RNA sequence: UUUGGCACCUCGAUGUCGGCUCAUCGCAUCCUGGGGCUGUAGUCGGUCCCAAGGGUUGGGCUGUUCGCCCAUUAAAGCGGUACGCGAGCUGGGUUCAGAACGUCGUGAGACAGUUCGGUCCCUAUCCGUCGUGGGCGUAGGAAAUUUGAGAGGAGCUGUCC
RNA sequence: ACGGGAUAAGUGCUGAAAGCAUCUAAGCAUGAAGCCCCCCUCAAGAUGAGAUUUCCCAACUUCGGUUAUAAGAUCCCUCAA
């Protein structure tokens, strides 16, 4: 279950540490999402350094949400955490040295960049 | 065209093509018989009349319903047939395709099909008004007392009374429903049931009349 | 029947060559990722939590830690999108379910041997 | 509402026969049938005709001038023929001929297409000299006062169904 | 649908602004929809008309009415109904008795100039609405299936190809 | 979801007044999450009480009245989709 006022990591090397959730776009009236998904936020704590810091307004791409999801196969994917990842209007990130494992369901997200950027995918 | 009917057992899970999974729900139809053949200027209205699951024969000291009654035998042998259960009527369908004291098979059908099943909800009780309707509640602190009762009931002293149409509570119940534009999946000929995507209206044996859609 | 009815059918779309095992093991599984270009396959490497009860719905979950990251998967037991399964290995266990190593990383997330 | 100059309506080898209220187009090219009126008595001597006016009511007198103006289009079209010259143009989206038919490559999602009608000869020169014969103002004067409005030239290029006596205008380009 | 004026009903009581939950009607329409039209090539901006069928976010900051802001959204409408609804909820607020400050008052005390705090009763008789049965009748009697007079419900969107 | 219509807004089209002409005072079409049909549910207490099929039939006997009676019901009882 995701939803706004809730506190999201990222894995990525743009200069932020950890965000928390303004909205969840989509239609009027959207309220959750889960891994697929595009968001905006605001930095409670952002790294030394960097580009992004702390105090400041972003938007984002969802990973590996606890959450984690069911596909076409009748079969299961989760996690035992989330994490967010920052981008620029473009499908383009900030930082570009990805951390930990991510899911294939992105693709079709059009990431297939930052999964070419990534480790494992799943 | 192509009704049918069955009572259903089961839901399950099936790996169709493509490894796809598909949750699916078992119906066994059988003994599917004609029991009249209505008609537009003898009956009003062109059409036929169909029994499902045949029963126990006439007999004494019934003090069940498993056997039959004088007439029911009386209507069972126009055709020649045997002591029906469930029996009901279609004006969708082609009638003069069909023939009295048939014994219409699942083969009619067959996977990868349109259909609108109906049959009945389940029924539970009875019940508040958030359940038996979509009401969202009010708090339960911030020292509330509006729990899960509704609130208003109407307009003010200007109208000094209450509208009809107005989602109180009461009895939920099963009643009827049209579900509609469903698959069929694979159709079996020796225990004769189907196999449709998804879930329908009703418990566990129960009863389902079923017919091609259209749209 | 009015009760074998169901599997009388479904024993049709059933699989039958898997192997058998208990959970608390270590586990390789090939599997059919079928992407936009080919039907290529890939092995994971986990470690079971769980599975359930019969038919279709036996059905089964396995854990592993990517870059210290707890991922679990959870899979069909009948499903055609396997290639093939390998017991690496197995582990006294206890319970039959495993839901307490969610949390553990590391020598915290030991395990037996058989 | 000045229209009464000319009132004559006068017949000519086609036969202007009666069905009652209906009245038949007949005669070397006729067997078209439609009601005058009723109280507009109508009548041919031996082959002069014109709308008796009984009373010139404002309901008679226009209704005078509807059956004498729309006899006068019979007499001209199932006759003659009420032919109508006409243009077109279509530009950089493929609007493309088809003999009987057309096609535009508007290029939406589906390309879309066009056709030709039935009973009046749409008799195409050189492919931009369409000649619409027919039988009467009300219905196929209509299909030639509508063929000019089924895909009009817009002005600031000029691309659409002109007539021969037809002009394209401009505008105030100005997104 | 403003501020008012008149003092008819109600002071042997018609007892509360807001908000909550529910609604429900309009249109002088915010979105969608259509058309036309411009200092509109379409968009644009804008315009006129048709349009009410439906729909019309979530937070922060003021009891405050209120507005201002942060993000969305197709929009984030205007109104009416005892300023819609308290014998359905809270009462934040105002009004109660305490207390404090500022001002005025010889003073008792007042102001409002503020502030802290400060008790919201009811076994539903009738109508009415949600459902549930009983009774009786339908020129013969019983079982089952039925036509439907009509009544109600339904219709929002955006996106990729 | 529509699909139809009749329609609007409207939009293209001949006539006599008011001696030309022209997008409802007759056309044509049109077209709106408007209407109507489109679909779904309830519906013969619909005091009019519909319709079909089946079954019954008092021996007595104005077959009234009777014991009865049959088609049939329920009383009672074991249960729950």
């Amino acid at each position: 279950m995701i939803q706004q006022e809730t506190r999201l990591k990222v894995a990525d090397n743009s200069g932020a540490r950890e965000v928390l959730t303004i909205k969840v776009l989509g239609g009027s009236g959207r309220k959750t999402a889960n891994i697929g998904d595009v968001i905006v936020c605001t930095v409670k704590n952002a790294t030394p350094g960097g580009v992004v810091k702390k105090g400041d307004v972003v938007k984002a791409v969802i990973v590996r949400t606890k959450s984690g999801v069911r596909r076409n196969d009748g079969s299961y994917i989760k996690f035992d955490e989330n994490a967010c990842v920052i981008i620029r209007d473009d499908k383009g990130p900030r930082g570009t040295r990805i951390f930990g494992p991510v899911a294939r369901e992105l693709r079709e997200g059009n990431f297939m960049k930052i999964v070419s950027l990534a480790p494992e995918v799943l | 065209t192509k009704g049918i009917l069955g009572r259903k057992i089961g839901m399950t899970q099936v790996f169709g093509e493509n490894g796809e999974l598909i949750p699916v729900t078992v119906v066994e139809a059988k003994e599917n018989v004609v029991l009249q053949k209505k008609t537009v200027e003898v009956d009003g209205y062109n059409a036929i009349q169909v029994g499902f699951e045949d029963k126990k024969a006439y007999k004494k000291d019934a003090k069940s319903n498993k056997y039959a009654n004088k007439p029911a035998e009386g209507h069972a042998k126009k055709a020649d047939a045997a002591p029906k259960r469930f029996i009901r009527e279609f004006r969708n369908v082609d009638v003069d395709a069909y023939e009295v004291g048939q014994e219409v098979s699942v083969d009619t059908f067959v996977a990868g099909d349109v259909i609108d099943v109906t049959g009945v909800s389940k029924g539970k009780g009875f019940q508040g008004a958030i359940k038996r309707h979509g009401q969202s509640r009010g708090p339960m602190s911030h020292g509330s007392h509006f729990h899960r009762a509704p609130g208003s009931v109407g307009m003010a002293s200007d109208a000094s009374r209450v509208f009809k149409g107005q989602k109180m509570p009461g009895r939920m119940g099963g009643n009827t429903v049209t579900v509609q534009n469903l698959e069929v999946v694979q159709v079996d000929t020796e225990n004769k049931v189907i196999l449709v995507k998804g879930n329908v209206p009703g418990p566990k044996k129960g009863l389902v009349e079923i017919r091609t859609s259209i749209k | 029947t009015n009760h074998k009815l169901i599997e009388a059918v479904t024993k049709s779309q059933l699989r039958t060559d898997l192997p058998s095992f208990r959970p608390g093991d270590t586990l390789r599984v090939h599997v059919r990722i079928i992407e936009g270009t080919r039907e290529r396959i890939q092995v994971f490497e986990g470690v079971v939590i769980k599975r359930r009860g019969g038919g279709v719905s036996e059905t089964f979950t396995v854990r592993k830690i990517s870059s210290g990251v707890g991922v679990e998967r959870t899979f069909p037991l009948h499903t055609p999108k396997i290639e093939k399964i390998e017991v690496k290995r197995r582990g006294k266990v206890r319970r039959a379910k495993l839901y307490y190593l969610r949390s553990l990383r590391g020598k915290a997330a030991r395990i037996q041997e058989i | 509402s000045r229209v009464g100059k000319k009132i004559i309506d006068i017949p000519s080898d086609v036969t202007v026969t009666f069905d009652g209220n209906h009245v038949t187009v007949k005669g070397p090219k006729g067997e078209l049938s439609r009601t005058l009126n009723e109280r507009m008595t109508f009548k041919q001597e031996e082959n002069t005709i014109e709308v008796v006016r009984p009373s010139d009511s404002k309901e008679d007198r226009t209704n005078h001038g509807t059956t004498r103006a729309l006899l006068n289009n019979m007499v001209q079209g199932v006759s003659q023929g009420y032919v109508k010259v006409l243009e077109l143009v279509g530009v950089g989206y493929r609007a493309q001929m088809q003999g009987k038919d057309l096609i535009l490559n508007v290029g939406y999602s589906h390309p879309v297409e066009i056709k030709a009608e039935e009973n009046i000869t749409f008799s195409v020169e050189k492919n931009t000299v369409v000649k619409v014969e027919g039988i009467s103002k009300e219905q196929v004067g209509a299909l030639a006062s509508n063929i000019r409005s089924v895909r009009p030239p817009e002005p600031y290029k000029g691309k659409g169904i002109r007539y021969q006596g037809e002009y394209v205008r401009r505008k105030e380009g100005k997104t």
